[PDB]
Protein backbone atom coordinates (compact mmCIF):
# COMPACT_ATOMS: atom_id res chain seq x y z
CA UNK A 1 0.00 0.00 0.00
CA UNK A 2 1.66 3.38 -0.98
CA UNK A 3 1.46 6.70 -1.81
CA UNK A 4 1.34 8.92 -4.57
CA UNK A 5 2.26 12.60 -5.54
CA UNK A 6 2.12 15.58 -7.51
CA UNK A 7 3.12 19.11 -6.37
CA UNK A 8 4.82 21.90 -8.64
CA UNK A 9 8.21 19.84 -8.18
CA UNK A 10 7.21 16.76 -10.10
CA UNK A 11 5.86 13.59 -9.21
CA UNK A 12 6.66 10.95 -6.41
CA UNK A 13 5.55 7.25 -5.92
CA UNK A 14 6.90 5.98 -2.28
CA UNK A 15 5.34 3.24 -0.07
CA UNK A 16 3.91 2.60 3.30
CA UNK A 17 5.78 -0.40 5.42
CA UNK A 18 4.42 -0.83 8.74
CA UNK A 19 0.61 -1.38 7.30
CA UNK A 20 2.08 -4.00 4.57
CA UNK A 21 3.76 -5.89 7.68
CA UNK A 22 0.57 -5.92 9.31
CA UNK A 23 -1.03 -7.34 6.44
CA UNK A 24 1.81 -10.14 5.51
CA UNK A 25 2.25 -11.76 9.08
CA UNK A 26 -1.66 -12.36 9.31
CA UNK A 27 -2.07 -13.93 6.30
CA UNK A 28 1.71 -15.87 7.66
CA UNK A 29 -0.50 -16.71 10.67
CA UNK A 30 -3.28 -18.00 8.72
CA UNK A 31 -0.04 -20.25 7.00
CA UNK A 32 1.42 -21.45 9.81
CA UNK A 33 -2.10 -22.43 11.23
CA UNK A 34 -2.71 -24.33 8.55
CA UNK A 35 0.69 -25.87 7.76
CA UNK A 36 0.80 -28.63 10.75
CA UNK A 37 0.91 -32.06 10.83
CA UNK A 38 -1.34 -35.14 12.22
CA UNK A 39 0.28 -37.48 15.04
CA UNK A 40 -2.17 -39.84 14.49
CA UNK A 41 -0.64 -43.44 13.15
CA UNK A 42 -3.41 -45.75 11.48
CA UNK A 43 -2.32 -49.84 10.77
CA UNK A 44 -3.97 -52.08 7.95
CA UNK A 45 -7.26 -53.47 8.55
CA UNK A 46 -8.15 -54.53 5.06
CA UNK A 47 -5.54 -57.69 2.77
CA UNK A 48 -4.76 -56.72 -0.63
CA UNK A 49 -3.06 -59.68 -2.35
CA UNK A 50 -5.73 -62.03 -0.83
CA UNK B 1 -12.35 21.71 27.08
CA UNK B 2 -11.93 17.77 26.67
CA UNK B 3 -14.00 14.74 26.64
CA UNK B 4 -11.54 11.40 26.17
CA UNK B 5 -13.31 8.08 25.58
CA UNK B 6 -11.84 4.57 26.78
CA UNK B 7 -12.34 1.22 27.70
CA UNK B 8 -11.59 -0.82 30.97
CA UNK B 9 -8.19 -2.86 31.47
CA UNK B 10 -6.81 -5.02 34.27
CA UNK B 11 -3.50 -5.93 35.64
CA UNK B 12 -3.29 -9.80 35.42
CA UNK B 13 -5.02 -11.17 31.89
CA UNK B 14 -5.67 -14.61 30.84
CA UNK B 15 -4.07 -15.76 27.73
CA UNK B 16 -6.24 -17.09 24.28
CA UNK B 17 -5.33 -18.73 21.19
CA UNK B 18 -7.09 -16.62 18.11
CA UNK B 19 -7.59 -17.63 14.55
CA UNK B 20 -4.46 -15.57 13.81
CA UNK B 21 -2.01 -15.67 16.93
CA UNK B 22 -1.43 -18.32 20.10
CA UNK B 23 -1.99 -16.47 23.63
CA UNK B 24 -3.73 -12.86 23.45
CA UNK B 25 -4.20 -10.98 26.85
CA UNK B 26 -7.70 -11.18 27.35
CA UNK B 27 -9.61 -9.83 30.92
CA UNK B 28 -11.82 -12.78 31.61
CA UNK B 29 -11.60 -16.67 30.17
CA UNK B 30 -13.25 -19.52 30.90
CA UNK B 31 -12.21 -23.50 30.45
CA UNK B 32 -14.03 -25.09 28.24
CA UNK B 33 -12.62 -28.88 28.94
CA UNK B 34 -13.87 -31.20 32.22
CA UNK B 35 -10.75 -32.72 34.07
CA UNK B 36 -12.36 -33.69 37.62
CA UNK B 37 -14.23 -36.54 37.85
CA UNK B 38 -16.05 -37.50 40.82
CA UNK B 39 -14.52 -41.40 42.15
CA UNK B 40 -18.24 -42.74 42.88
CA UNK B 41 -21.22 -44.45 41.18
CA UNK B 42 -23.26 -41.53 41.67
CA UNK B 43 -26.84 -43.75 41.62
CA UNK B 44 -29.32 -41.59 43.00
CA UNK B 45 -32.60 -42.60 41.28
CA UNK B 46 -31.90 -46.07 39.87
CA UNK B 47 -31.82 -49.11 41.60
CA UNK B 48 -28.36 -50.64 41.32
CA UNK B 49 -27.43 -53.82 41.40
CA UNK B 50 -23.80 -54.51 42.32
CA UNK C 1 -27.95 -36.70 5.21
CA UNK C 2 -30.11 -37.43 8.02
CA UNK C 3 -30.44 -34.89 10.64
CA UNK C 4 -32.32 -35.30 13.87
CA UNK C 5 -33.91 -31.61 13.29
CA UNK C 6 -36.48 -31.27 11.55
CA UNK C 7 -36.80 -27.09 10.12
CA UNK C 8 -33.63 -25.13 9.93
CA UNK C 9 -34.49 -22.05 8.03
CA UNK C 10 -31.77 -20.29 6.57
CA UNK C 11 -32.18 -16.27 5.66
CA UNK C 12 -32.80 -14.38 2.50
CA UNK C 13 -33.69 -10.73 3.99
CA UNK C 14 -32.14 -8.29 5.86
CA UNK C 15 -33.52 -7.84 9.28
CA UNK C 16 -37.17 -6.99 9.65
CA UNK C 17 -37.94 -3.31 11.55
CA UNK C 18 -41.34 -2.76 10.76
CA UNK C 19 -42.65 0.72 12.16
CA UNK C 20 -22.30 -5.06 13.08
CA UNK C 21 -22.23 -1.32 11.45
CA UNK C 22 -25.04 0.50 13.10
CA UNK C 23 -27.39 1.06 10.18
CA UNK C 24 -30.43 -1.96 10.04
CA UNK C 25 -31.83 -1.22 13.87
CA UNK C 26 -29.41 1.30 14.38
CA UNK C 27 -29.25 5.15 13.70
CA UNK C 28 -32.03 4.34 10.99
CA UNK C 29 -35.00 3.38 13.00
CA UNK C 30 -37.62 1.58 11.20
CA UNK C 31 -38.10 0.00 7.94
CA UNK C 32 -40.28 1.18 5.54
CA UNK C 33 -43.45 -0.26 3.89
CA UNK C 34 -44.15 2.26 1.81
CA UNK C 35 -41.19 1.24 -0.28
CA UNK C 36 -42.15 -1.56 -2.75
CA UNK C 37 -39.53 -1.84 -5.75
CA UNK C 38 -35.61 -1.08 -3.97
CA UNK C 39 -34.08 -2.57 -1.26
CA UNK D 1 -10.48 -60.52 26.18
CA UNK D 2 -12.50 -59.41 23.56
CA UNK D 3 -11.76 -61.04 20.05
CA UNK D 4 -8.49 -60.03 18.04
CA UNK D 5 -9.92 -58.68 14.57
CA UNK D 6 -13.10 -56.98 15.81
CA UNK D 7 -10.94 -55.52 18.56
CA UNK D 8 -8.78 -53.99 16.50
CA UNK D 9 -11.68 -52.75 14.43
CA UNK D 10 -12.93 -50.79 17.68
CA UNK D 11 -9.96 -49.02 18.33
CA UNK D 12 -9.50 -47.85 14.53
CA UNK D 13 -12.83 -46.67 14.95
CA UNK D 14 -12.56 -44.89 18.16
CA UNK D 15 -9.35 -43.03 17.36
CA UNK D 16 -10.52 -42.04 14.50
CA UNK D 17 -13.84 -40.30 15.66
CA UNK D 18 -11.45 -38.92 18.52
CA UNK D 19 -9.20 -37.32 15.92
CA UNK D 20 -12.68 -35.42 14.66
CA UNK D 21 -14.29 -34.17 18.00
CA UNK D 22 -10.52 -32.84 19.16
CA UNK D 23 -10.29 -31.00 15.40
CA UNK D 24 -13.26 -29.78 16.03
CA UNK D 25 -12.96 -28.62 19.76
CA UNK D 26 -9.70 -26.41 18.55
CA UNK D 27 -11.05 -24.17 15.99
CA UNK D 28 -14.46 -23.58 17.25
CA UNK D 29 -12.69 -21.88 20.09
CA UNK D 30 -10.34 -19.87 18.01
CA UNK D 31 -12.86 -18.73 15.66
CA UNK D 32 -14.96 -17.86 18.86
CA UNK D 33 -12.09 -15.90 20.21
CA UNK D 34 -11.59 -13.79 17.14
CA UNK D 35 -15.15 -12.29 16.63
CA UNK D 36 -15.18 -11.82 20.76
CA UNK D 37 -12.20 -8.93 20.32
CA UNK D 38 -14.03 -6.81 17.30
CA UNK D 39 -17.80 -7.68 19.04
CA UNK D 40 -15.40 -5.11 21.35
CA UNK D 41 -13.88 -2.89 19.13
CA UNK D 42 -16.82 -2.16 17.06
CA UNK D 43 -18.91 -1.42 20.28
CA UNK D 44 -15.85 1.13 20.73
CA UNK D 45 -15.74 2.77 17.45
CA UNK D 46 -19.75 3.64 17.28
CA UNK D 47 -19.63 4.96 20.66
CA UNK D 48 -16.74 7.13 19.55
CA UNK D 49 -18.17 8.86 16.54
CA UNK D 50 -21.65 9.14 17.70
CA UNK D 51 -19.86 11.95 20.20
CA UNK D 52 -18.46 13.21 17.16
CA UNK D 53 -21.83 14.34 15.07
CA UNK D 54 -23.68 14.74 18.37
CA UNK D 55 -20.81 17.38 19.07
CA UNK D 56 -21.79 18.19 15.17
CA UNK D 57 -19.91 21.62 14.35
CA UNK D 58 -18.07 21.81 17.55
CA UNK D 59 -15.36 19.56 18.09
CA UNK D 60 -12.20 19.02 16.28
CA UNK D 61 -9.66 16.14 16.91
CA UNK D 62 -6.05 14.67 17.67
CA UNK D 63 -6.58 11.07 17.25
CA UNK D 64 -6.08 9.83 20.63
CA UNK D 65 -9.75 8.98 21.17
CA UNK D 66 -10.60 12.16 22.84
CA UNK D 67 -12.30 15.31 21.68
CA UNK D 68 -11.71 19.20 21.81
CA UNK D 69 -14.66 21.59 22.57
CA UNK D 70 -14.16 25.25 21.19
CA UNK D 71 -15.79 27.00 24.21
CA UNK D 72 -16.70 26.94 28.30
CA UNK D 73 -18.54 23.99 29.16
CA UNK D 74 -18.87 23.21 32.48
CA UNK D 75 -19.50 19.71 34.02
CA UNK D 76 -23.63 20.19 33.20
CA UNK D 77 -22.61 20.56 28.93
CA UNK D 78 -20.32 17.80 30.33
CA UNK D 79 -23.40 16.11 31.78
CA UNK D 80 -25.74 16.65 28.54
CA UNK D 81 -23.53 15.09 26.03
CA UNK D 82 -22.78 11.54 28.16
CA UNK D 83 -26.78 11.39 28.50
CA UNK D 84 -27.55 11.98 24.49
CA UNK D 85 -28.53 14.95 24.86
CA UNK D 86 -26.13 17.56 23.85
CA UNK D 87 -28.47 20.30 21.57
CA UNK D 88 -25.64 21.86 19.25
CA UNK D 89 -27.32 25.18 18.10
CA UNK D 90 -26.99 26.83 21.56
CA UNK D 91 -23.19 26.82 21.37
CA UNK D 92 -22.35 26.98 17.14
CA UNK D 93 -22.90 30.67 17.03
CA UNK D 94 -19.89 30.36 19.66
CA UNK D 95 -18.22 27.56 18.35
CA UNK D 96 -17.29 29.95 15.31
CA UNK D 97 -15.53 32.00 16.95
CA UNK D 98 -12.70 29.23 16.56
CA UNK E 1 -5.64 8.41 8.77
CA UNK E 2 -4.33 10.75 6.35
CA UNK E 3 -7.72 12.52 6.79
CA UNK E 4 -7.79 13.37 10.65
CA UNK E 5 -3.80 14.14 10.25
CA UNK E 6 -4.52 16.37 7.34
CA UNK E 7 -7.16 17.69 9.91
CA UNK E 8 -8.63 21.05 8.15
CA UNK E 9 -6.87 20.61 5.34
CA UNK E 10 -7.60 18.40 2.64
CA UNK E 11 -11.09 17.98 0.91
CA UNK E 12 -12.13 15.17 -1.03
CA UNK E 13 -12.84 13.61 -4.74
CA UNK E 14 -14.17 9.91 -3.60
CA UNK E 15 -11.35 8.54 -6.04
CA UNK E 16 -8.94 7.42 -3.35
CA UNK E 17 -6.88 10.93 -3.09
CA UNK E 18 -6.81 14.10 -0.69
CA UNK E 19 -6.32 17.71 -2.42
CA UNK E 20 -4.38 20.30 -0.43
CA UNK E 21 -5.19 23.56 -0.07
CA UNK E 22 -1.35 25.80 0.42
CA UNK E 23 1.66 25.47 -1.30
CA UNK E 24 3.42 22.34 -0.21
CA UNK E 25 6.36 21.27 -1.24
CA UNK E 26 8.36 17.47 -1.04
CA UNK E 27 9.29 18.31 2.69
CA UNK E 28 5.69 18.59 3.31
CA UNK E 29 4.78 15.94 1.34
CA UNK E 30 7.72 13.82 3.63
CA UNK E 31 6.07 15.00 6.62
CA UNK E 32 3.05 13.40 5.82
CA UNK E 33 4.13 10.18 5.10
CA UNK E 34 6.04 9.60 7.94
CA UNK E 35 2.96 10.18 10.30
CA UNK E 36 4.68 13.79 11.48
CA UNK E 37 2.60 16.50 9.54
CA UNK E 38 2.16 18.96 12.16
CA UNK E 39 -1.29 20.79 10.78
CA UNK E 40 -1.51 24.48 12.25
CA UNK E 41 1.56 25.99 10.66
CA UNK E 42 -0.67 25.34 7.56
CA UNK E 43 -4.59 25.75 9.32
CA UNK E 44 -3.93 29.72 8.94
CA UNK E 45 -3.73 29.58 5.01
CA UNK E 46 -5.84 26.57 5.00
CA UNK E 47 -8.08 28.83 5.14
CA UNK E 48 -8.29 31.74 2.52
CA UNK E 49 -9.89 27.96 0.59
C1 LIG F 1 -14.78 -14.56 34.59
O1 LIG F 1 -14.92 -15.94 34.24
C2 LIG F 1 -15.02 -16.82 35.38
C3 LIG F 1 -15.11 -18.23 34.84
O2 LIG F 1 -14.16 -19.09 35.44
C4 LIG F 1 -16.22 -16.43 36.25
O3 LIG F 1 -16.20 -17.23 37.43
C5 LIG F 1 -16.18 -14.95 36.62
O4 LIG F 1 -17.39 -14.58 37.27
C6 LIG F 1 -16.01 -14.11 35.36
N1 LIG F 1 -16.01 -12.68 35.66
C7 LIG F 1 -15.09 -11.99 36.36
C8 LIG F 1 -15.35 -10.52 36.48
O5 LIG F 1 -14.10 -12.52 36.88
C1 LIG G 1 -7.76 -51.86 21.96
O1 LIG G 1 -7.21 -50.75 22.72
C2 LIG G 1 -7.08 -50.96 24.13
C3 LIG G 1 -6.51 -49.69 24.71
O2 LIG G 1 -7.31 -48.55 24.39
C4 LIG G 1 -6.19 -52.18 24.39
O3 LIG G 1 -6.16 -52.44 25.79
C5 LIG G 1 -6.72 -53.39 23.65
O4 LIG G 1 -5.87 -54.51 23.82
C6 LIG G 1 -6.87 -53.09 22.16
N1 LIG G 1 -7.36 -54.26 21.46
C7 LIG G 1 -6.57 -55.05 20.74
C8 LIG G 1 -7.22 -56.25 20.12
O5 LIG G 1 -5.38 -54.81 20.59
C1 LIG H 1 -29.14 13.60 31.45
O1 LIG H 1 -29.94 12.38 31.35
C2 LIG H 1 -30.90 12.18 32.40
C3 LIG H 1 -31.61 10.88 32.08
O2 LIG H 1 -32.61 11.08 31.09
C4 LIG H 1 -31.86 13.36 32.48
O3 LIG H 1 -32.77 13.17 33.56
C5 LIG H 1 -31.07 14.65 32.68
O4 LIG H 1 -31.93 15.78 32.72
C6 LIG H 1 -30.07 14.82 31.54
N1 LIG H 1 -29.38 16.10 31.62
C7 LIG H 1 -28.55 16.52 32.59
C8 LIG H 1 -28.00 17.90 32.41
O5 LIG H 1 -28.26 15.83 33.57
C1 LIG I 1 10.16 11.57 8.49
O1 LIG I 1 10.38 10.39 9.32
C2 LIG I 1 11.75 10.10 9.65
C3 LIG I 1 11.73 8.86 10.51
O2 LIG I 1 11.39 9.18 11.85
C4 LIG I 1 12.39 11.29 10.36
O3 LIG I 1 13.76 11.01 10.62
C5 LIG I 1 12.27 12.53 9.48
O4 LIG I 1 12.82 13.67 10.13
C6 LIG I 1 10.80 12.79 9.17
N1 LIG I 1 10.61 14.05 8.45
C7 LIG I 1 11.08 14.36 7.22
C8 LIG I 1 10.75 15.73 6.74
O5 LIG I 1 11.72 13.57 6.53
Amino acid sequence: YGFRHQNAQGEGTAADYKSTQSAIDQITGKLNRLIAKTNQQFKLIDNEFN
Amino acid sequence: DKICLGHHAVSNGTKVNTLTERGVEVVNATETVERTNTPRICSKGKRTVD
Amino acid sequence: RYVKQRSLLLATGMKNVPELFGAIAGFIENGWEGLIDGW
Amino acid sequence: EVEKQIGNVINWTRDSITEVWSYNAELLVAMENQHTIDLADSEMDKLYERVKRQLRENAEEDGTGCFEIFHKCDDDCMASIRNNTYDHRKYREEAMQN
